[PDB]
């Protein structure tokens, strides 16, 4: 259900609920911690905008959709759907499952490369760096429990108007060469 | 004007009393406690309509809430068990209309209760120097920091160039990975990256420190083992630019 897109592309998050309501809300969770309120749609409403946020709702099927237009790296988060029903006094707001959105940039000049970097402390430990690859490249998890490979990671060097992706791989095996770690 | 909860992280043993603080200065009447597992879903455990109102939620835990002042909504766990390991999120709201409703949220406390304290381990930290092959072909230098063998989950990694923290050119894994995925009590690893210009790394007078802040045992938590007590602590590795 997770969702990876290129920045400037669009994103449709869907959501479904059981017992009918009078008010539906969307939130985003930042870095698996704090939630922030995004938009709110009444029971007698079809559509709403809040700049780049576009929300639809139907009480006919009990489902909702949020559209983000012209996406940014800052949109990366996890999106929660949240129904609100109450018998006047209370106001129990419930939360849905959640949908991870990652938004990646466009790499200007890809230069895919894998390097071995050695430990500053006199030891024999080393890591592998797969770096400077374009944003439609797959980093495959290892099919070898002795080999650890991280997920992808975008770093920004603003002073140079430059970005790059990376992933790291290391092992505990003896003589471990980077020459094949990663190989898709 | 925000909504603050303390502490950000907590690891304790079983059978201990926990109080999670939550305060707000916006002056709202309604406050809420939500719990969220590494399952992914949010669940309502407590809410208050105001001072002298406390109410059980959707799913019943063994915890208690108190509301003696509009600002504070503390939450107590009288005895801790591993069953309690989760994230606890505090929220608030208003009762007047005009951009009506929606909750404000704290940042949460991430709590882990451990059965066996001998499972707790601080991280080892190492800094790997940028490849000279990279420098040659790219005129940039990428430092990698690696924190290994820690348990439980709760760390915060940062970079320090010449004594000041930096954010430009840094990337850190969104989440730790499990060193032994099939084990309940598996220890974790985490990597970071810091990219600078080659001329900067090649200045022998620059100084680089990867710092890992670890949340762990408390000063007094019992401990009868030979390794040093895995208390909350900071573990660093450092490296110097190499004139070339």
């Amino acid at each position: 259900q997770a969702l990876s897109i290129q920045e400037g592309e669009n994103a449709t998050m869907n959501c479904s609920y059981k017992t009918s309501i009078n008010n539906l809300q969307w939130y985003r969770q930042n870095s698996g911690r704090g939630l922030v309120h995004l938009i709110l749609i009444r029971s007698n409403e079809r559509e709403k905008h809040s700049g780049r946020l576009r929300v639809t709702l139907d009480t006919s099927k009990k489902s909702s959709s949020l559209l983000i237009t012209a996406s940014r790296a800052a949109d990366t988060a996890s999106y929660f759907c949240a129904p609100f029903d109450r018998g006047s006094t209370l106001g129990r707001l419930y939360f849905g499952r959640g949908t991870q959105l990652t938004v990646w940039p466009d790499i200007q000049n890809p230069d895919p490369a894998v390097y071995q970097l050695r430990d500053s402390k006199s030891s024999d430990k080393s890591v592998c760096l797969f770096t400077d690859f374009d944003s439609q490249t797959n980093v495959s998890q290892s099919k070898d429990s002795d080999v650890y490979i991280t997920d992808k990671c975008v770093l920004d060097m603003r002073s140079m108007d430059f970005k790059s992706n990376s992933a790291v791989a290391w092992s505990n095996k003896s003589d471990f060469a980077c020459a094949n770690a990663f190989n898709n | 004007a925000d909504i603050y909860q303390t502490p950000r992280y907590l690891v304790i043993g079983t059978g201990k009393k926990i109080t999670l603080e939550c305060s707000q200065t916006m002056g709202h009447d309604k406050m809420y406690w939500y719990q969220q597992d590494p399952g992914m879903e949010l669940h309502l455990i407590h809410y208050s309509y105001g001072v002298n109102s406390t109410e059980k939620g959707d799913l019943s835990s063994e915890s208690t809430v108190s509301r003696i002042r509009t600002e504070h909504f503390p939450l107590t766990l009288e005895s801790a068990r591993p069953s309690h390991t989760s994230q606890y999120l505090c929220a608030s709201s208003e009762s007047r209309t005009g951009i009506n409703y929606g909750y404000t949220f704290g940042s949460g406390t991430r709590l882990t209760v451990v059965e066996d304290l001998n499972k707790v381990f601080p991280p080892e930290v190492a800094v790997f120097e940028p490849s000279e092959a990279e420098i040659s072909h790219t005129q940039k230098a990428t430092l990698v920091c690696l924190a290994t063998g820690f348990y439980p989950d709760h760390v915060e990694l940062s970079w320090w160039v010449n004594g000041k923290e930096v954010h430009s050119g840094v990337c850190t894994d969104p989440q730790p990975l499990k060193e032994q995925p099939a084990l309940n009590d598996s220890r974790y690893a985490l990597s970071s990256r810091l990219r600078v210009s080659a001329t900067f790394w090649q200045d022998p007078r620059n100084h680089f420190r990867c710092q890992v802040q670890f949340y762990g045992l408390s000063e007094n938590d019992e401990w009868t083992q030979d390794r040093a007590k895995p208390v909350t602590q900071i573990v660093s590795a450092e490296a110097w630019g190499r004139a070339d």
